Formats: C-alpha cells, sequence, structure tokens
C-alpha cells in the first residue's frame, strides 16, 4: 500500500548499488510482485525486475548478471542490488506493485535519486544577487555543489509569493544553481531578506544576507 | 516489444482536446497501461487495460485502442493535467514504456520581466565573475538571450536555465549567467543582458555599468 525507497544517492562507478524499499499496509508475503523501476535523466522508465509474494524473481535481460533482488520478510522489505554500476545507472530509482489478476504499476514509491559519479560531496558556495542600479528582485547563487539537489528558502520560507528556482546545471565538474524573490520596493532594504541554502547530501545549510547599495 | 509514443511533447490551450498516441511493435491484446507523471513525483497509474480509468482520475481522460494501437484522450484540459504521460505494455516481460509525452498549456502571451546582477564582492574574492540575468513569468518558452560585454556580444560561458511551466500562471522563467574571471570582468565597464521574444518588437535590455 505505502511505498518507500531509501539508500545511497551517490555511489562511485565499479562499485554495487543497494537500495531498500520499506513497505507498509500490506504484507510483500500475502500477494503482488514488487518491483523496481527506474526513470534516467532523459526522462525515460525501464522495468528492471521483481521478487514476488513466494520470493520468485524475474529480471529485465538487459540487466542479465548484474541485478539481484532480494527480501526480508521479517521486516517487509525488499531490496535492489545493482553490480559494477556505470555513469549510465544514474536514474531515480522506484519501487511498485504488481497484481497478477491486474497487471499495472498500481502503488510506486516517491523515487530515490542515484548518481553514479567519481566526483566528490562538495557543499556549495552562497553569493548575493542584488542589483547594482548605481518591485525588487533579488537572489542567491549556488555554486559549486555535487551531487544535486539544493533548497533555496527566503526569509525561512515565509516569503512565498514571487519565489522562483532556477534547475541546477553542471559547470566544470559542479552543480550551480540560482534562485530569485521579488519582493515590495518597501520591504527591502528596509526590512532584511535571507535566503537559506540547504544542501542534504553534504548535511549543511547557509544563510545570506541580501546587502544594498 | 517496443512502445512509440507520438509525439513527444504537446502545447494545447485551457479547455481544448488532447490525443497522445502509443504504438506497440506487436499485438499485445489490450495489456496497456497509461501513466501521468508531474515533475518531483513518482509516475501515476491512469488506465489500465486499455480502456479502464483509474480511481482518482476524471472522466476527461480516456484510453481506447487495439491491437498495437493505443489512444489516450482528454477531453478538456486543466491546468492539473500539465505533466508528461507514458504507455506501458505489459503482455510480455519485459515489461517496457513508451518514451513519453509531456503536456503544458498553451496560454496567452506574457512578457519577460528582466533584471540583472553584476558579480559579487565575495564572488569575485574567490577569482570568479558569474553575471546573471533572471527573465521572469513570460510565455510562450521560446526566448533569445545575447550578452554583450562592452557592446560586443559573448556566446561561451553562457548556461540558460528554464523553470518547469508555473502551476498557477503558466508562465516560465529563466536564468541566463555569463561566468568569466575577475580579470575578465573587470577589464570591462558595461554589461548588458538582450532578450528577444515575441511580446515586444525590440530587444528587452538590461545593464549596468561598472563605472556608474
Amino acid at each position: 500500500v505505502q511505498l518507500q525507497e531509501s539508500g545511497p544517492g551517490l555511489v562511485k562507478p565499479s562499485q554495487s548499488l543497494s537500495l531498500t524499499c520499506t513497505v507498509t499496509g500490506f504484507s510483500i508475503t500475502s500477494d503482488y510482485a514488487w518491483n523496481w523501476i527506474r526513470q534516467f535523466p532523459g526522462k525515460k522508465l525501464e522495468w528492471m525486475g521483481y521478487i514476488n509474494f513466494d520470493g520468485g524473481t524475474t529480471y529485465n535481460p538487459s540487466l542479465r548478471g548484474r541485478i539481484s533482488i532480494t527480501r526480508d520478510t521479517s521486516k517487509n522489505q525488499f531490496f535492489l542490488q545493482l553490480r559494477s554500476v556505470t555513469p549510465e545507472d544514474t536514474a531515480t530509482y522506484y519501487c511498485a506493485t504488481f497484481y497478477g489478476a491486474k497487471g499495472t504499476l498500481d502503488y510506486w514509491g516517491q523515487g530515490t535519486s542515484v548518481t553514479v559519479s567519481s566526483a566528490k560531496t562538495t557543499p556549495p558556495s552562497v553569493y548575493p544577487l542584488a542589483p547594482v542600479c548605481g518591485s525588487v528582485t533579488l537572489g542567491c547563487l549556488v555554486k559549486g555543489y555535487f551531487p544535486e539537489p539544493v533548497t533555496l528558502t527566503w526569509n525561512s520560507g515565509s516569503l512565498s509569493s514571487g519565489v522562483h528556482t532556477f534547475p541546477a546545471v553542471l559547470q566544470s565538474d559542479l552543480y550551480t544553481l540560482s534562485s530569485s524573490v521579488t519582493v515590495t520596493s518597501s520591504t527591502w532594504p528596509s526590512q532584511s531578506i535571507t535566503c537559506n541554502v540547504a544542501h542534504p547530501a553534504s548535511s549543511t545549510k547557509v544563510d545570506k544576507k541580501i546587502e544594498p547599495r | 516489444i517496443v512502445l512509440t509514443q507520438s509525439p513527444s511533447s504537446f502545447s494545447v490551450s485551457l479547455g481544448d482536446r488532447v490525443t497522445i498516441s502509443c504504438k506497440a511493435s506487436g499485438y499485445i491484446l489490450n495489456r496497456l497501461a497509461w501513466y501521468q507523471q508531474k515533475p518531483g513525483n513518482a509516475p501515476r497509474l491512469l488506465i489500465s487495460g486499455a480502456t479502464s480509468l483509474e480511481t482518482g482520475f476524471p472522466s476527461r481522460f480516456s484510453g481506447t485502442g487495439s491491437g498495437k494501437d493505443y489512444t489516450l484522450s482528454i477531453s478538456s484540459l486543466q491546468t492539473e493535467d500539465v505533466g508528461t504521460y507514458y504507455c506501458q505494455q505489459y503482455w510480455s516481460t519485459p515489461w517496457t514504456f513508451g518514451g513519453g509525452t509531456k503536456l503544458e498549456i498553451r496560454r496567452a502571451d506574457a512578457a519577460p520581466t528582466v533584471s540583472i546582477f553584476p558579480p559579487s564582492s565575495e564572488q569575485l574574492t574567490s577569482g570568479g565573475a558569474s553575471v546573471v540575468c533572471f527573465l521572469n513569468n513570460f510565455y510562450p518558452k521560446d526566448i533569445n538571450v545575447k550578452w554583450k560585454i562592452d557592446g560586443s556580444e559573448r556566446q561561451n560561458g553562457v548556461l540558460n536555465s528554464w523553470t518547469d511551466q508555473d502551476s498557477k500562471d503558466s508562465t516560465y522563467s529563466m536564468s541566463s549567467t555569463l561566468t568569466l574571471t575577475k580579470d575578465e570582468y573587470e577589464r570591462h565597464n558595461s554589461y548588458t543582458c538582450e532578450a528577444t521574444h515575441k511580446t515586444s518588437t525590440s530587444p528587452i535590455v538590461k545593464s549596468f555599468n561598472r563605472n556608474e
């Protein structure tokens, strides 16, 4: 009924990728097949395989010899192992259910993003974007981080209307993105504007106060 | 079995009909699913068995087809239908998906609001310089940005990033960032980002001068 993927978000090439799906609300031995599906950066979907409620497995021949799907019935969990990964295994990995008498992928987890890369986890530098000029739009430039993603919160999230988050791009091996916020000319710089930049992979949060001149 | 969707992208006005085709390389006997995927979310089952509408979706959605040929139709497009739609066969293993069809809302034109930002003193101390231009709340998505440094166009070191279509007003926004070294940046005076968009007969310009 409810599925939740977990596991490392960054794996180096040539190593094994291991993920866990924790299932609640339904026993993985009672019915259904329990599947792994992945979505590549270009958004194509690939079914990888399943473990059935009786423990039998079936795998996509595209992954022949490289995949194992196993389970722990005591914890209502099932697992993916993908061996000898390369950067082409970078994808969002989903677990999902199948019922033989229907045939579709009915219930899905939220997905977990895995990056296969030799690049090192690096927290972002946060730089202010303020008008030189000599409504007002401000921003924060979030540069030099790896892997994805980051979240930018303006004034601890209070500031809701008029925030834009631009998707990150790679620049010399590291991600860069920016976020914009637009506020009434009456509130800045009279009231403080701060961006708060969270990078879960490095367990860091950094705040930058926007200053005028 | 290979599943082919045509096309890969659709732009449709609110209230209009959309038709998404899916063709299987073999006969799949109606063992055909459709999924809707919104950004940041898992695919959600929409149609099973070619024609059966899943609970949680309205009758505006309908699946038809037989043999190798299947269609998902939306009779009257609504803003919450924005996303990517995939077909999937479950006739034979390995189960296979079509490549997806991304659906966006065709709304009225909207002109970009442009803002330009010099490199921060903080970034300059590290030896780099990024000049940032935001182009906010425009439609359609097609837009051309040109950077000029002391009046001369620069194309190297420019990175452009568009947001997804905004779920509220159906516009796009984008950042255009020009990255230079500190010494390259500090050798020139004027920095201009110029946007060409169908909402204006002339370029939409924002500039700053280091000598203020």
